């Protein structure tokens, strides 16, 4: 029974840390869409 | 009841000309009157009493049943919905859900490009290898020129008839656009009138 | 539940960024 | 739970991946039809 | 600002959607050609094996071959330059109608509810108003009764 305690909480700490990193993802991924919208913006501003 | 409704029917939610309902003033009244002259002549005014009593109770009791909605399951509580609203409550998904969708149509299509571009670099060493074929049979120029003239052509008048079936197809979808378009005025002249 | 929430938020935002690199490079190329 | 994590994780890198790639397909691409 | 964020949201959906159905078009478009190209290098290649072209017939084809280029670029051109991106451009300004027809219909959900339990009410002061009214008439009728017999 302790075994299986271990394992849930060392199973939670992973999901908690894969849900911070793809958190980070999601910031990266953000800005960099963010970056090339403003370009595009931008350049389709000036052309049209 | 049927007085005060024509007293109290709309005249601006009425479609048709008002009806000035003089005839319901009167005609109604008459035949009130002969029931009224019924009710009082058989009965007391103490039951009378007594039968107001029950239908104000009745009255209290269906507001009441009304008022006690609340025999749900009381888990995140939202969405006052019509009495027995499940059929037509279909998962509209939200603002960021028809985004979601959209965004996936549009991976699909960035999927389908790079399956395009395997399928254009593939077959344009045919293009490649044929006009080199045309250049390595012994051909006059003026053949030549005849094979770039039919060559240009044939790119033209089918690059022309794609260019119309993609232009048609979009104008039908922003026609298809235009026709849930159509639904929403409408349905926005309909709240308007609602308010 | 909430997993599924930033799966589906992240699964739109990178489509949404693939279509942005699409786009850019479209424009880059054909001009 | 976690196989979905890499399976979305793996997908998410290759649209990228392909995204980066498109640049020198559609180059090679248009330089060989401009090319004549 | 999440209200901005989401406009900004379906504003950049519109904005990879102003060329993204132009990418298909352009790309079907020169892969329709280039097949057209492959099977009239093909059908020519095969042709001119079996039949030779005179000078004359050469000279007279290239007129209308060309002839047929001129107006087949016009064609072309006049699809290419205010006809193709205004059409996608429409497209793109047309995304609006998922969200606007859900959140139209939900408030409409709301609002036919709205209108059948006020009429509820209203009718409830209907029957209110008319009991009252036969109360009150029935006094009258007995004011009149006593007099009368007075």
């Amino acid at each position: 029974l302790e075994k299986e305690t271990k394992f849930q909480k060392e199973r939670l700490s992973d999901l908690k840390h894969m849900r911070y990193r793809i958190k980070d993802d999601l910031t990266t991924i953000r800005h960099s869409v963010v970056e090339k919208q403003g370009e595009w913006h931008k350049k389709w501003k000036e052309f049209l | 009841a049927q007085f005060l409704q024509n007293l109290l029917l709309p005249q601006a939610k009425r479609g048709s000309l008002p009806t000035p309902h003089d005839d319901h003033f009167g005609t109604s009244y008459q035949q009130w009157l002969s029931s009224v002259e019924t009710l009082l002549t058989n009965h007391p005014p103490g039951h009378v009493l007594a039968a107001l009593e029950h239908l104000a109770a009745e009255r209290e009791a269906e507001i009441r049943s009304l008022c006690s909605g609340d025999g749900l399951g009381d888990t995140e509580i939202s969405r006052p919905q019509a009495p027995d609203q499940s059929d037509s409550s279909q998962t509209l998904p939200s603002m960021v859900h028809l985004i979601q969708e959209g965004w996936r149509t549009v991976g699909v299509l960035v999927s389908q490009r790079s399956t395009l571009l395997k399928e254009r670099q593939v077959l344009t060493q045919r293009l490649q290898g044929l006009v080199e074929e045309v250049e390595r049979r012994v051909l006059g120029s003026s053949e030549r020129q005849v094979l770039i003239l039919g060559l240009r052509r044939c790119c033209l008048w089918t690059e022309l008839k794609a260019l119309h079936d993609q232009s048609q197809e979009l104008q039908d979808a922003a026609g298809h656009r235009q026709l849930l378009l159509r639904e929403l005025q409408a349905k926005q002249q309909r709240i308007l009138h609602w308010r | 539940r909430r997993s599924f929430a930033q799966v589906l938020e992240l699964s739109a935002e990178a489509s949404k960024e693939a279509a942005l690199a699409n786009q850019e490079v479209w424009e880059e190329t054909q001009g | 739970t976690e196989e979905l994590a890499e399976n979305i994780l793996k997908w998410r890198k290759q649209q990228n991946e392909v995204s980066s790639c498109i640049p020198k397909i559609l180059a090679e691409e248009s330089y060989l039809y401009k090319h004549d | 600002e999440i209200l901005e964020e989401r406009r900004l949201e379906m504003a950049r959906l519109q904005l990879a959607y102003i060329c993204a159905q132009h990418q298909l078009i352009h790309l079907k478009a020169s892969n329709s050609s280039m097949k057209s190209s492959i099977k009239w290098a093909e059908e020519s290649l095969h042709s001119l094996t079996s039949k030779a072209v005179d000078k004359e017939n050469l000279d007279a084809k290239i007129s209308s071959l060309t002839s047929e280029i001129m107006k087949l670029e016009k064609e072309v051109t006049q699809i290419k330059d205010r006809s193709l991106p205004a059409v996608v451009r429409e497209n793109a300004q047309l995304l609006n109608m998922p969200v606007v027809k859900g959140d139209f219909d939900l408030q409409i959900a709301k609002q036919d509810y709205y209108t059948a339990r006020q009429e509820l009410v209203l009718n409830q002061l209907i029957k209110q108003k008319a009991s009252f009214e036969l109360l009150q008439l029935s006094y009258e009728i007995e004011l009149r009764k006593h007099r009368d017999i007075y």
